[PDB]
């Protein structure tokens, strides 16, 4: 017999066993996530330990098969995940050391302190405290204490632990025939055999530095605008040619300028679209927001939820006596078995987020047929990219009239469009320059580029120099500020949230020109679109089976990313921002500090 | 009148494993086919070769009921010319089938909330059953070149594996208990019949 065919009776044992025993981890996560109990979390490890031995002996055994010689596209991907030998490739010792401090800066991230602000038993953790402080304080004195003291607690904690993580991290992926931790994570994106759409794991950097040159000059006028309205909010403390301050952006770390909305609004006047008051008058609850949310799919061609999806979930709060974990999540156990955890509210947002966990449900079950390890995205973006595009569709004006929450005489004028794309932006694209210099940074870290003594030199160098902000007080080498952040200090990758970005709106261009939809981007709403349904299913369907180059392809028709999609939902937009900065300086000058 | 005991093998309490398939000689009786729901609404219900009612009046020299089960997705595979890991390695049935298959939903009954692994399945054989075959070979497969020596290892797989019924499964993954009816044709006077 051939090496083919015995990896192909080796994928049928795999598969049964992995799909029994990731069922039963399933279950006990589930458990423990809806009803934090002692025995629900003892539970949840025992079925995490189970299963994860289980993929190691499985790893073990895949190894077995030389790869090469396997003719096969499908069973050549599956092995390959087998295939992983991550960290196992490490001595016990370095291994050890590796989990210790991973979870070492997970605890110090998700449980530091900072005290005395008066006295010393006021003690705030990041949440909620200085998250309030760094979302609605608008007293310049009071950020900074917020911002420079998380960063001088936690973040020199985190200092060293995060110097050997990265020795041990770059260790591990050099043992797996990688050139640093940054390639490793590259790798996701890597597609290696499909003629036509292969995919180089530093073709990622090429891609990525390509459209952010692309997405600059939008960028730009909107950094100017937001800088001219802070300067309107903090005017004796922003210079109107330099970088803006990191802790006046609207969160910890400026990763999205959200919350500067109510002090950068192009028209304040006109009433913002909140639904909320509308749904509470027609006593909706999260019954009802699922029922819609199921119904908005169906309308496109798509089945609606399972009757163990139904019976099986919780989607409204449990009250005082059960306490949960209220992160939205959505859960594909397998088996057919399709929950969503959700601590559902009436509010607009709850809304919102229904659909796009729905969204993430209705992929889970369009990729079900596929074998186990093959069920999942295409790469690390698609699955928030639909998710995205479902609450795209849902967020529109159009949408909301038709389901009967907005009233039928709403005019759109083109300043509630002005502040709906602001506010859009402030998000969106506030956040580009942001992810792609925090991965840039650790990929250059990861491949040592930058040395020890001048990390934090270069992340505000780069700090300044792509994303436009600048440290309101000076750093040394004592400080960590990158890993002040939960995915930098959780061993998280970021550019993901770049490349959902990006795909995103590729994904809502094709189904709108699908659809027939007529006018500027933001205004569509692909309910009803059979179409737009079917051209996504037939990504949907494909799961991690054919190259993320050719999902899509798919759907958009083109083999790469693309920035345009992003441009033109924007371009409204950005010729308002381009027409109000007529007499305002547009880019910033990376040598201006508020610390001479 | 001594009828048939259709009562045996279908309000069974315990139905055996698809891989070893219970089958019951059915003679001497009176079957009562005008029963259309025995236990919930018809589930699966397809007589190829011959019609559901109004034709219980046929006479048959034996009655085979052949009992199993199946999560919901196989449930296909129990027809003339069908392919798959049951139908190939489990319960075979001709081409020409002259029966019935009958069908229904048991996850209040076989499904454990600690998971049912006491069905098991055949996943690995060395050649499709013929139709009506049964094979119970607890003996591993050798999937590669060198030999097992009755032991599991590399390339060396046990070729049972069990459902594992779960009462929150979806409806393709929930068990299913199929009961298969053929009706033989001999030389000898007819044993079975309905007036
Ligand atoms: C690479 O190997 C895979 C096996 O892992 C091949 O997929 C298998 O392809 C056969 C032939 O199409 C499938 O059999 C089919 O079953 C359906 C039942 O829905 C039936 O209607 C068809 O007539 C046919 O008999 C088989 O199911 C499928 N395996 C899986 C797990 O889906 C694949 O074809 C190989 N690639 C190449 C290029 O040969
Ligand atoms: C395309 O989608 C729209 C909505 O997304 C579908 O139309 C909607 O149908 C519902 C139910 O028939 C209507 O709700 C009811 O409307 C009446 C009349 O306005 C009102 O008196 C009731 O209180 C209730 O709200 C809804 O108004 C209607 N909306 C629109 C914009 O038509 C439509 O059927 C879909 N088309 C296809 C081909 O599926
Ligand atoms: C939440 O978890 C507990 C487990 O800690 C579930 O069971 C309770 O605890 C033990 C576990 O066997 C039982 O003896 C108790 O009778 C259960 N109830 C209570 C109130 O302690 C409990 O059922 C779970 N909650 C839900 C809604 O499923
Ligand atoms: C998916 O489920 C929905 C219900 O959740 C089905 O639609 C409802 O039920 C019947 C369909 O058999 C219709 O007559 C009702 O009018 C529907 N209710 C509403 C509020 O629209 C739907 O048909 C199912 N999907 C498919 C493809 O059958
Ligand atoms: C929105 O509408 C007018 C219509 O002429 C358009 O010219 C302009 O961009 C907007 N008006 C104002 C006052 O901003
Ligand atoms: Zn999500």
């Amino acid at each position: 017999s051939t090496i083919e065919e015995q990896a192909k009776t080796f994928l049928d044992k795999f598969n049964h066993e992995a799909e029994d025993l990731f069922y039963q981890s399933s279950l006990a996560s589930w458990n423990y996530n809806t009803n934090i109990t002692e025995e629900n979390v003892q539970n949840m490890n025992n079925a995490g330990d189970k299963w994860s031995a289980f993929l190691k002996e499985q790893s073990t055994l895949a190894q077995m098969y030389p790869l090469q010689e396997i003719q096969n596209l499908t069973v050549k991907l599956q092995l390959q995940a087998l295939q992983q030998n991550g960290s196992s490739v490490l001595s016990e010792d370095k291994s050890k050391r590796l989990n210790t401090i991973l979870n070492t800066m997970s605890t110090i991230y998700s449980t530091g302190k900072v005290c005395n602000p008066d006295n010393p038993q006021e003690c705030l953790l990041l949440e909620p405290g200085l998250n309030e402080i760094m979302a609605n304080s608008l007293d310049y004195n009071e950020r900074l204490w917020a911002w420079e003291s998380w960063r001088s607690e936690v973040g020199k904690q985190l200092r060293p632990l995060y110097e050997e993580y990265v020795v041990l991290k770059n260790e591990m992926a050099r043992a797996n025939h990688y050139e640093d931790y940054g390639d490793y994570w590259r790798g996701d994106y890597e597609v290696n055999g499909v003629d036509g759409y292969d995919y180089s794991r530093g073709q990622l950097i090429e891609d990525v530095e390509h459209t952010f040159e692309e997405i600059k000059p939008l960028y730009e006028h909107l950094h100017a605008y937001v800088r001219a309205k802070l300067m309107n909010a903090y005017p004796s403390y922003i210079s109107p040619i330099g970088c803006l301050p990191a802790h006046l952006l609207g969160d910890m770390w400026g990763r999205f300028w959200t919350n500067l909305y109510s002090l950068t609004v192009p028209f304040g006047q006109k009433p913002n679209i909140d639904v909320t008051d509308a749904m509470v008058d027609q006593a909706w609850d999260a019954q009802r927001i699922f029922k819609e949310a199921e119904k908005f799919f169906v309308s496109v061609g798509l089945p609606n939820m399972t009757q163990g999806f139904w019976e099986n979930s919780m989607l409204t709060d449990p009250g005082n006596v059960q306490k949960a974990v209220c992160h939205p999540t959505a859960w594909d156990l397998g088996k057919g078995d399709f929950r969503i955890l959700m601590c559902t509210k009436v509010t607009m947002d709850d809304f919102l987020t229904a659909h796009h966990e729905m969204g993430h449900i209705q992929y889970d079950m369009a990729y079900a047929a596929q074998p186990f390890l093959l069920r999942n995205g295409a790469n690390e973006g698609f699955h928030e990219a639909v998710g995205e595009i479902m609450s795209l569709s849902a967020a529109t004006p159009k949408h909301l009239k038709s389901i009967g929450l907005l009233s039928p005489d709403f005019q759109e004028d083109n300043e509630t469009e002005i502040n709906f794309l602001l506010k859009q932006a402030l998000t969106i694209v506030g956040t580009l320059p942001f992810t792609y210099m925090l991965e840039k940074w650790r990929w250059m870290v990861f491949k040592g580029e930058i040395p020890k003594d001048q990390w934090m030199k270069k992340w505000w160098e780069m700090k300044r120099e792509i994303v436009g902000v600048v440290e309101p007080v000076p750093h040394d080498e004592t400080y960590c500020d990158p890993a002040s952040l939960f995915h930098v200090s959780n061993d998280y990758s970021f550019i993901r949230y770049y490349t959902r970005t990006l795909y995103q709106f590729q994904f809502q261009e094709a189904l709108c020109q699908a659809a027939k939809h007529e006018g500027p981007l933001h205004k569509c709403d692909i309910s009803n679109s059979t179409e737009a349904g079917q051209k996504l299913f037939n990504m949907l369907r494909l799961g991690k089976s054919e190259p993320w180059t050719l999902a899509l392809e798919n759907v958009v028709g083109a083999k790469n990313m693309n920035v345009r999609p992003l441009l033109n939902y924007f371009e409204p937009l950005f010729t308002w921002l381009k027409d109000q900065n007529k007499n305002s300086f547009v880019g910033w000058s990376t040598d201006w500090s508020p610390y001479a | 009148t001594n009828l048939c005991p259709f009562d045996e093998v279908f309000n069974a309490t315990r139905f055996a494993s698809v891989y070893a398939w219970n089958r019951k000689r059915i003679s001497n009786c009176v079957a009562d086919y005008s029963v259309l729901y025995n236990f919930a609404p018809f589930f699966a219900f397809k007589c190829y070769g011959v019609s559901p009612t109004k034709l219980n009046d046929l006479c048959f020299t034996n009655v085979y009921a052949d009992s199993f089960v199946i999560r919901g997705n196989e449930v296909s595979q129990i027809a003339p010319g069908q392919t798959g890991n049951i139908a190939d390695y489990n319960y075979k049935l001709p081409d020409d089938f002259t029966g019935c298959v009958i069908a229904w939903n048991s996850n209040k009954l076989d499904s454990k909330v600690g998971g049912n692994y006491n069905y098991r399945y055949r996943l690995f054989r060395k050649s499709n059953l013929k139709p009506f075959e049964r094979d119970i070979s607890t003996e591993i497969y050798q999937a590669g070149n060198k030999p097992c020596n009755g032991v599991a290892g590399v390339n060396c797989y046990f070729p049972l594996q069990s459902y594992g019924f779960r009462p929150t499964y979806g409806v393709g993954h929930q068990p299913y208990r199929v009961v298969v009816l053929s009706f033989e044709l001999l030389h000898a006077p007819a044993t079975v019949c309905g007036p």
